[PDB]
Protein backbone atom coordinates (compact mmCIF):
# COMPACT_ATOMS: atom_id res chain seq x y z
CA UNK A 1 0.00 0.00 0.00
CA UNK A 2 1.08 3.58 -0.60
CA UNK A 3 1.48 6.07 2.23
CA UNK A 4 2.83 9.61 2.24
CA UNK A 5 5.58 11.23 4.26
CA UNK A 6 6.07 14.99 4.61
CA UNK A 7 9.80 15.74 4.85
CA UNK A 8 11.47 18.53 6.82
CA UNK A 9 11.42 20.74 3.73
CA UNK A 10 7.67 20.32 3.28
CA UNK A 11 7.97 17.96 0.32
CA UNK A 12 5.48 15.11 0.27
CA UNK A 13 6.92 11.79 -0.84
CA UNK A 14 5.22 8.49 -1.48
CA UNK A 15 6.34 5.24 0.11
CA UNK A 16 5.34 1.64 -0.64
CA UNK A 17 4.80 -0.21 2.62
CA UNK A 18 2.94 -3.10 4.17
CA UNK A 19 0.89 -3.07 7.38
CA UNK A 20 3.47 -5.51 8.86
CA UNK A 21 6.34 -3.04 8.34
CA UNK A 22 7.93 -1.81 11.52
CA UNK A 23 8.56 1.91 11.80
CA UNK A 24 12.29 1.36 11.55
CA UNK A 25 11.65 -0.52 8.30
CA UNK A 26 9.69 2.52 7.10
CA UNK A 27 12.72 4.67 7.97
CA UNK A 28 14.89 2.29 5.94
CA UNK A 29 12.52 2.73 2.98
CA UNK A 30 12.72 6.52 3.41
CA UNK A 31 16.51 6.26 3.30
CA UNK A 32 16.35 4.13 0.15
CA UNK A 33 14.20 6.69 -1.62
CA UNK A 34 15.27 10.07 -0.24
CA UNK A 35 18.72 9.34 1.21
CA UNK A 36 17.82 10.46 4.74
CA UNK A 37 19.82 8.42 7.31
CA UNK A 38 17.42 6.61 9.66
CA UNK A 39 19.28 8.08 12.65
CA UNK A 40 18.07 11.55 11.58
CA UNK A 41 14.45 10.48 11.14
CA UNK A 42 11.71 11.05 13.68
CA UNK A 43 8.19 10.22 12.54
CA UNK A 44 4.88 11.60 13.86
CA UNK A 45 1.36 10.31 13.21
CA UNK A 46 -1.81 11.16 15.15
CA UNK A 47 0.19 13.64 17.19
CA UNK A 48 2.73 11.21 18.58
CA UNK A 49 6.21 9.98 17.87
CA UNK A 50 6.12 6.50 16.38
CA UNK A 51 8.17 3.75 18.02
CA UNK A 52 10.70 1.99 15.82
CA UNK A 53 9.75 -1.55 16.83
CA UNK A 54 6.01 -1.21 16.37
CA UNK A 55 4.22 -1.71 13.06
CA UNK A 56 2.10 0.46 10.79
CA UNK A 57 -0.78 -1.88 11.66
CA UNK A 58 -0.20 -1.24 15.38
CA UNK A 59 -0.80 2.48 14.73
CA UNK A 60 -3.75 1.87 12.36
CA UNK A 61 -1.79 3.56 9.58
CA UNK A 62 -3.67 2.73 6.38
CA UNK A 63 -3.23 3.47 2.70
CA UNK A 64 -3.02 7.20 1.92
CA UNK A 65 -2.11 8.14 5.50
CA UNK A 66 0.45 10.92 5.90
CA UNK A 67 3.38 10.64 8.33
CA UNK A 68 5.53 13.63 9.23
CA UNK A 69 9.30 13.77 9.58
CA UNK A 70 10.17 16.18 12.37
CA UNK A 71 13.21 17.75 14.00
CA UNK A 72 15.06 15.76 16.64
CA UNK A 73 14.97 18.73 19.03
CA UNK A 74 11.53 20.26 18.71
CA UNK A 75 10.61 21.17 22.27
CA UNK A 76 12.21 22.97 25.15
CA UNK B 1 -3.53 39.44 43.57
CA UNK B 2 -5.20 38.11 40.43
CA UNK B 3 -6.85 35.10 42.08
CA UNK B 4 -4.93 32.74 39.76
CA UNK B 5 -2.11 30.78 41.36
CA UNK B 6 1.12 29.82 39.67
CA UNK B 7 3.15 26.66 39.21
CA UNK B 8 6.57 26.08 40.71
CA UNK B 9 9.71 26.30 38.60
CA UNK B 10 10.88 22.74 39.37
CA UNK B 11 13.47 22.19 36.65
CA UNK B 12 13.79 22.17 32.88
CA UNK B 13 10.25 21.33 31.81
CA UNK B 14 10.07 24.14 29.22
CA UNK B 15 6.45 24.52 27.99
CA UNK B 16 4.89 22.24 30.64
CA UNK B 17 3.67 24.87 33.11
CA UNK B 18 2.30 26.96 30.24
CA UNK B 19 0.35 23.97 28.91
CA UNK B 20 -0.97 23.05 32.35
CA UNK B 21 -2.41 26.55 32.89
CA UNK B 22 -3.99 26.50 29.42
CA UNK B 23 -5.66 23.15 30.13
CA UNK B 24 -6.71 24.18 33.65
CA UNK B 25 -8.52 27.21 32.22
CA UNK B 26 -10.31 24.97 29.71
CA UNK B 27 -12.97 24.77 32.37
CA UNK B 28 -15.12 22.07 30.74
CA UNK B 29 -12.06 19.83 30.53
CA UNK B 30 -11.12 20.56 34.15
CA UNK B 31 -14.59 19.58 35.35
CA UNK B 32 -14.45 16.34 33.39
CA UNK B 33 -11.01 15.53 34.77
CA UNK B 34 -12.41 15.79 38.29
CA UNK B 35 -15.07 13.16 37.43
CA UNK B 36 -12.61 10.50 36.29
CA UNK B 37 -12.87 7.32 38.40
CA UNK B 38 -9.30 7.17 39.73
CA UNK B 39 -9.98 5.38 43.03
CA UNK B 40 -8.21 2.28 41.73
CA UNK B 41 -5.23 4.19 40.35
CA UNK B 42 -1.68 3.91 41.69
CA UNK B 43 -0.50 7.44 42.42
CA UNK B 44 3.05 6.91 41.20
CA UNK B 45 1.83 5.80 37.78
CA UNK B 46 -1.51 7.55 37.14
CA UNK B 47 -1.52 10.54 34.81
CA UNK B 48 -5.30 10.92 35.37
CA UNK B 49 -4.87 11.23 39.15
CA UNK B 50 -1.82 13.47 38.73
CA UNK B 51 -3.85 15.87 36.56
CA UNK B 52 -6.67 15.81 39.10
CA UNK B 53 -4.11 16.69 41.76
CA UNK B 54 -2.55 19.59 39.82
CA UNK B 55 -5.95 20.99 38.87
CA UNK B 56 -7.29 20.67 42.41
CA UNK B 57 -4.27 22.58 43.68
CA UNK B 58 -4.50 25.24 40.98
CA UNK B 59 -8.13 25.69 42.04
CA UNK B 60 -7.57 25.78 45.82
CA UNK B 61 -3.97 26.60 46.72
CA UNK B 62 -2.86 30.07 47.71
CA UNK B 63 0.80 29.05 47.09
CA UNK B 64 2.64 27.92 43.92
CA UNK B 65 1.69 24.41 42.85
CA UNK B 66 4.18 21.59 42.35
CA UNK B 67 4.33 19.15 39.45
CA UNK B 68 6.88 16.48 40.46
CA UNK B 69 4.22 13.78 40.87
CA UNK B 70 2.85 14.69 37.44
CA UNK B 71 6.17 14.43 35.58
CA UNK B 72 6.85 11.16 37.40
CA UNK B 73 3.48 9.77 36.30
CA UNK B 74 4.16 10.25 32.59
CA UNK B 75 7.84 9.34 32.80
CA UNK B 76 9.54 12.55 31.61
CA UNK B 77 11.87 13.20 34.54
CA UNK B 78 14.74 14.66 32.48
CA UNK B 79 15.18 17.77 30.37
CA UNK B 80 15.90 15.57 27.36
CA UNK B 81 12.28 14.36 27.28
CA UNK B 82 10.92 17.90 27.12
CA UNK B 83 13.57 18.95 24.60
CA UNK B 84 12.77 16.10 22.21
CA UNK B 85 8.97 16.40 22.24
CA UNK B 86 7.01 19.58 21.56
CA UNK B 87 4.12 21.10 23.51
CA UNK B 88 1.42 19.51 21.38
CA UNK B 89 2.99 16.08 21.80
CA UNK B 90 2.73 16.49 25.55
CA UNK B 91 -0.79 17.82 25.17
CA UNK B 92 -1.79 14.83 23.06
CA UNK B 93 -0.18 12.40 25.52
CA UNK B 94 -2.13 13.92 28.41
CA UNK B 95 -5.41 14.21 26.50
CA UNK B 96 -5.26 10.69 25.05
CA UNK B 97 -4.72 9.33 28.55
CA UNK B 98 -7.57 11.21 30.19
CA UNK B 99 -9.87 10.49 27.22
CA UNK B 100 -9.31 6.77 27.72
CA UNK B 101 -9.93 7.11 31.45
CA UNK B 102 -13.26 8.82 30.71
CA UNK B 103 -14.59 5.97 28.56
CA UNK B 104 -17.68 4.44 30.13
CA UNK B 105 -18.10 7.37 32.51
CA UNK B 106 -20.47 10.29 32.77
CA UNK B 107 -17.91 12.50 30.97
CA UNK B 108 -17.02 10.13 28.12
CA UNK B 109 -16.16 12.01 24.95
CA UNK B 110 -15.18 15.30 26.59
CA UNK B 111 -11.81 15.43 24.82
CA UNK B 112 -13.14 14.96 21.27
CA UNK B 113 -16.10 17.24 22.03
CA UNK B 114 -13.67 20.02 22.92
CA UNK B 115 -10.67 19.49 20.67
CA UNK B 116 -11.45 17.23 17.68
CA UNK B 117 -12.14 18.69 14.25
CA UNK B 118 -12.93 16.95 10.99
CA UNK B 119 -11.10 17.33 7.70
CA UNK B 120 -11.01 15.56 4.37
CA UNK B 121 -7.64 14.65 2.88
CA UNK B 122 -8.23 14.41 -0.86
CA UNK B 123 -6.16 13.13 -3.76
CA UNK B 124 -7.37 14.22 -7.20
CA UNK B 125 -5.83 12.72 -10.30
CA UNK B 126 -4.99 15.24 -13.02
CA UNK B 127 -5.53 13.07 -16.09
CA UNK B 128 -7.86 10.22 -15.08
CA UNK B 129 -11.28 10.55 -13.45
CA UNK B 130 -10.24 9.34 -10.02
CA UNK B 131 -10.42 11.08 -6.64
CA UNK B 132 -9.89 9.61 -3.18
CA UNK B 133 -11.46 11.50 -0.27
CA UNK B 134 -10.55 10.27 3.21
CA UNK B 135 -11.94 11.67 6.40
CA UNK B 136 -9.35 12.51 9.05
CA UNK B 137 -9.70 13.75 12.61
CA UNK B 138 -7.39 16.42 13.99
CA UNK B 139 -6.86 17.83 17.48
CA UNK B 140 -4.60 20.78 16.64
CA UNK B 141 -3.29 22.58 13.58
CA UNK B 142 0.41 23.12 12.89
CA UNK B 143 0.83 26.40 11.03
CA UNK B 144 3.83 27.38 8.97
CA UNK B 145 4.85 30.97 9.62
CA UNK B 146 7.98 31.50 7.51
CA UNK B 147 7.06 34.00 4.81
CA UNK B 148 3.51 34.31 6.18
CA UNK B 149 2.23 37.62 7.52
CA UNK B 150 -0.61 36.34 9.67
CA UNK B 151 -2.94 33.47 10.53
CA UNK B 152 -4.93 33.93 7.30
CA UNK B 153 -1.84 33.42 5.15
CA UNK B 154 -0.84 30.40 7.21
CA UNK B 155 -4.28 28.83 6.75
CA UNK B 156 -4.04 29.45 3.01
CA UNK B 157 -0.69 27.65 3.07
CA UNK B 158 -2.15 24.82 5.14
CA UNK B 159 -4.84 24.09 2.55
CA UNK B 160 -2.54 24.56 -0.46
CA UNK B 161 -2.20 21.42 -2.55
CA UNK B 162 0.88 19.22 -2.82
CA UNK B 163 1.87 17.86 -6.25
CA UNK B 164 2.24 14.08 -6.57
CA UNK B 165 4.36 13.56 -9.69
CA UNK B 166 7.81 12.41 -10.75
CA UNK B 167 9.01 9.79 -8.30
CA UNK B 168 6.01 10.60 -6.07
CA UNK B 169 3.11 9.70 -8.33
CA UNK B 170 -0.10 8.55 -6.65
CA UNK B 171 -1.14 4.88 -6.67
CA UNK B 172 -4.56 5.19 -8.29
CA UNK B 173 -5.52 1.52 -8.22
CA UNK B 174 -6.48 0.20 -11.63
CA UNK B 175 -5.01 3.37 -13.19
CA UNK B 176 -1.57 2.66 -11.79
CA UNK B 177 0.73 5.51 -10.86
CA UNK B 178 -0.83 8.86 -11.71
CA UNK B 179 0.00 12.53 -11.43
CA UNK B 180 -2.26 13.99 -8.78
CA UNK B 181 -2.79 16.82 -6.35
CA UNK B 182 -3.18 16.23 -2.63
CA UNK B 183 -4.80 18.62 -0.21
CA UNK B 184 -6.96 19.01 2.86
CA UNK B 185 -10.33 20.63 3.37
CA UNK B 186 -11.79 21.62 6.72
CA UNK B 187 -15.24 20.18 7.48
CA UNK B 188 -15.42 21.39 11.07
CA UNK B 189 -13.35 23.44 13.48
CA UNK B 190 -13.53 22.35 17.14
CA UNK B 191 -14.72 24.41 20.11
CA UNK B 192 -11.13 24.74 21.38
CA UNK B 193 -8.58 25.36 18.63
CA UNK B 194 -4.90 24.73 19.34
CA UNK B 195 -2.74 26.45 16.71
CA UNK B 196 0.93 25.53 16.90
CA UNK B 197 3.20 28.07 15.20
CA UNK B 198 6.30 26.48 13.66
CA UNK B 199 8.98 28.70 15.20
CA UNK B 200 11.82 26.35 14.34
CA UNK B 201 12.43 24.94 10.92
CA UNK B 202 14.96 23.08 8.87
CA UNK B 203 16.88 25.44 6.59
CA UNK B 204 17.53 23.34 3.45
CA UNK B 205 20.54 25.42 2.36
CA UNK B 206 22.42 24.80 5.65
CA UNK B 207 21.04 21.49 7.02
CA UNK B 208 20.41 23.36 10.28
CA UNK B 209 17.52 23.66 12.74
CA UNK B 210 17.02 27.45 12.96
CA UNK B 211 14.82 29.75 15.04
CA UNK B 212 12.29 31.90 13.17
CA UNK B 213 11.95 35.18 15.06
CA UNK B 214 10.01 36.90 12.26
CA UNK B 215 6.85 38.92 12.82
CA UNK B 216 3.73 36.76 12.63
CA UNK B 217 0.46 38.47 13.45
CA UNK B 218 -2.50 36.85 15.16
CA UNK B 219 -5.75 38.59 16.14
CA UNK B 220 -7.83 38.57 19.30
CA UNK B 221 -10.85 37.68 17.16
CA UNK B 222 -10.25 35.25 14.30
CA UNK B 223 -12.89 34.53 11.62
CA UNK B 224 -12.41 31.18 9.86
CA UNK B 225 -15.72 30.58 8.02
CA UNK B 226 -14.05 30.95 4.63
CA UNK B 227 -11.89 27.88 5.34
CA UNK B 228 -14.90 25.60 5.90
CA UNK B 229 -16.52 23.62 3.11
CA UNK B 230 -19.99 24.58 4.37
CA UNK B 231 -20.80 27.34 6.84
CA UNK B 232 -23.64 27.68 9.33
CA UNK B 233 -25.22 31.17 9.51
CA UNK B 234 -26.32 30.52 13.09
CA UNK B 235 -22.82 29.40 14.18
CA UNK B 236 -20.07 31.25 12.34
CA UNK B 237 -16.55 29.94 12.91
CA UNK B 238 -15.54 33.03 14.86
CA UNK B 239 -12.75 32.33 17.36
CA UNK B 240 -11.72 34.27 20.49
CA UNK B 241 -8.09 34.26 21.59
CA UNK B 242 -7.70 32.58 25.00
CA UNK B 243 -4.01 31.80 25.45
CA UNK B 244 -0.65 32.79 23.98
CA UNK B 245 2.25 30.47 24.81
CA UNK B 246 5.55 32.35 24.57
CA UNK B 247 9.19 31.28 24.39
CA UNK B 248 12.21 33.53 24.85
CA UNK B 249 15.26 32.01 23.17
CA UNK B 250 16.96 31.13 19.88
CA UNK B 251 17.62 27.53 20.95
CA UNK B 252 15.23 24.88 22.27
CA UNK B 253 15.38 26.11 25.82
CA UNK B 254 15.21 29.32 27.74
CA UNK B 255 12.23 31.05 29.32
CA UNK B 256 8.59 29.98 28.84
CA UNK B 257 5.52 31.96 29.88
CA UNK B 258 1.83 31.89 28.99
CA UNK B 259 -0.62 34.77 28.65
CA UNK B 260 -4.26 33.96 29.36
CA UNK B 261 -7.56 35.78 29.62
CA UNK B 262 -9.30 33.01 31.56
CA UNK B 263 -12.80 34.46 31.21
CA UNK B 264 -12.53 35.27 27.48
CA UNK B 265 -13.14 38.96 28.27
CA UNK B 266 -9.81 40.34 27.03
CA UNK B 267 -8.51 40.93 30.58
CA UNK B 268 -5.12 39.32 30.38
CA UNK B 269 -2.69 37.89 32.90
CA UNK B 270 0.92 36.76 32.50
CA UNK B 271 1.71 33.36 34.03
CA UNK B 272 5.46 33.10 34.67
CA UNK B 273 5.77 29.94 36.81
CA UNK B 274 5.02 31.10 40.38
CA UNK B 275 4.36 34.75 39.43
CA UNK B 276 0.97 35.58 37.92
CA UNK B 277 0.40 39.24 37.12
CA UNK B 278 -2.10 41.41 35.32
CA UNK B 279 -0.82 42.62 31.95
CA UNK B 280 -1.97 44.77 29.06
CA UNK B 281 -3.53 43.33 25.93
CA UNK B 282 -0.45 44.45 23.98
CA UNK B 283 1.82 42.50 26.34
CA UNK B 284 -0.20 39.36 25.58
CA UNK B 285 -0.78 39.86 21.86
CA UNK B 286 1.30 42.30 19.79
CA UNK B 287 4.43 42.01 21.96
CA UNK B 288 4.50 38.30 21.03
CA UNK B 289 4.28 38.76 17.28
CA UNK B 290 8.05 38.61 16.78
CA UNK B 291 9.97 40.79 14.37
CA UNK B 292 12.52 42.66 16.44
CA UNK B 293 15.57 41.28 14.67
CA UNK B 294 17.58 44.52 14.85
CA UNK B 295 17.02 44.66 18.63
CA UNK B 296 19.99 43.42 20.69
CA UNK B 297 17.78 42.44 23.69
CA UNK B 298 15.81 39.30 24.56
CA UNK B 299 12.92 40.94 22.69
CA UNK B 300 14.57 39.66 19.52
CA UNK B 301 13.98 36.03 20.53
CA UNK B 302 10.66 36.36 22.42
CA UNK B 303 7.57 35.32 20.48
CA UNK B 304 4.50 33.11 20.48
CA UNK B 305 4.76 29.45 19.49
CA UNK B 306 1.21 28.23 20.31
CA UNK B 307 -2.18 29.95 20.39
CA UNK B 308 -5.45 28.75 21.89
CA UNK B 309 -8.73 30.05 20.51
CA UNK B 310 -12.27 29.24 21.64
CA UNK B 311 -15.24 29.33 19.29
CA UNK B 312 -17.45 32.27 20.26
CA UNK B 313 -20.67 30.23 20.27
CA UNK B 314 -19.04 27.69 22.63
CA UNK B 315 -17.39 30.11 25.07
CA UNK B 316 -20.07 29.78 27.73
CA UNK B 317 -19.82 25.98 27.73
CA UNK B 318 -16.04 25.76 27.51
CA UNK B 319 -15.54 28.38 30.25
CA UNK B 320 -18.49 27.27 32.42
CA UNK B 321 -18.09 27.79 36.14
CA UNK B 322 -16.25 25.13 38.10
CA UNK B 323 -17.23 24.86 41.73
CA UNK B 324 -16.04 22.81 44.67
CA UNK B 325 -19.26 20.84 44.29
CA UNK B 326 -17.79 19.69 40.96
CA UNK B 327 -14.97 17.86 42.77
CA UNK B 328 -16.09 14.50 44.22
CA UNK B 329 -15.69 14.44 47.99
CA UNK B 330 -13.75 11.16 47.85
CA UNK B 331 -11.21 12.76 45.52
CA UNK B 332 -10.73 15.80 47.74
CA UNK B 333 -10.26 13.53 50.75
CA UNK B 334 -7.73 11.36 48.93
CA UNK B 335 -5.69 14.34 47.79
CA UNK B 336 -5.80 15.92 51.24
CA UNK B 337 -4.49 12.75 52.90
CA UNK B 338 -1.55 12.77 50.48
CA UNK B 339 -0.60 16.30 51.57
CA UNK B 340 0.85 14.78 54.74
Amino acid sequence: MQIFVKTLTGKTITLEVEPSDTIENVKAKIQDKEGIPPDQQRLIFAGKQLEDGRTLSDYNIQKESTLHLVLRLRGG
Amino acid sequence: HTGYVGLKNQGATCYMNSLLQTLFFTNQLRKAVYMMPTEGDDSSKSVPLALQRVFYELQHSDKPVGTKKLTKSFGWETLDSFMQHDVQELCRKLLDNVENKMKGTCVEGTIPKLFRGKMVSYIQCKEVDYRSDRREDYYDIQLSIKGKKNIFESFVDYVAVEQLDGDNKYDAGEHGLQEAEKGVKFLTLPPVLHLQLMRFMYDPQTDQNIKINDRFEFPEQLPLDEFLQKTDPKDPANYILHAVLVHSGDNHGGHYVVYLNPKGDGKWCKFDDDVVSRCTKEEAIEHNYGGHDDDLSVRHCTNAYMLVYIRESKLSEVLQAVTDHDIPQQLVERLQEEKR
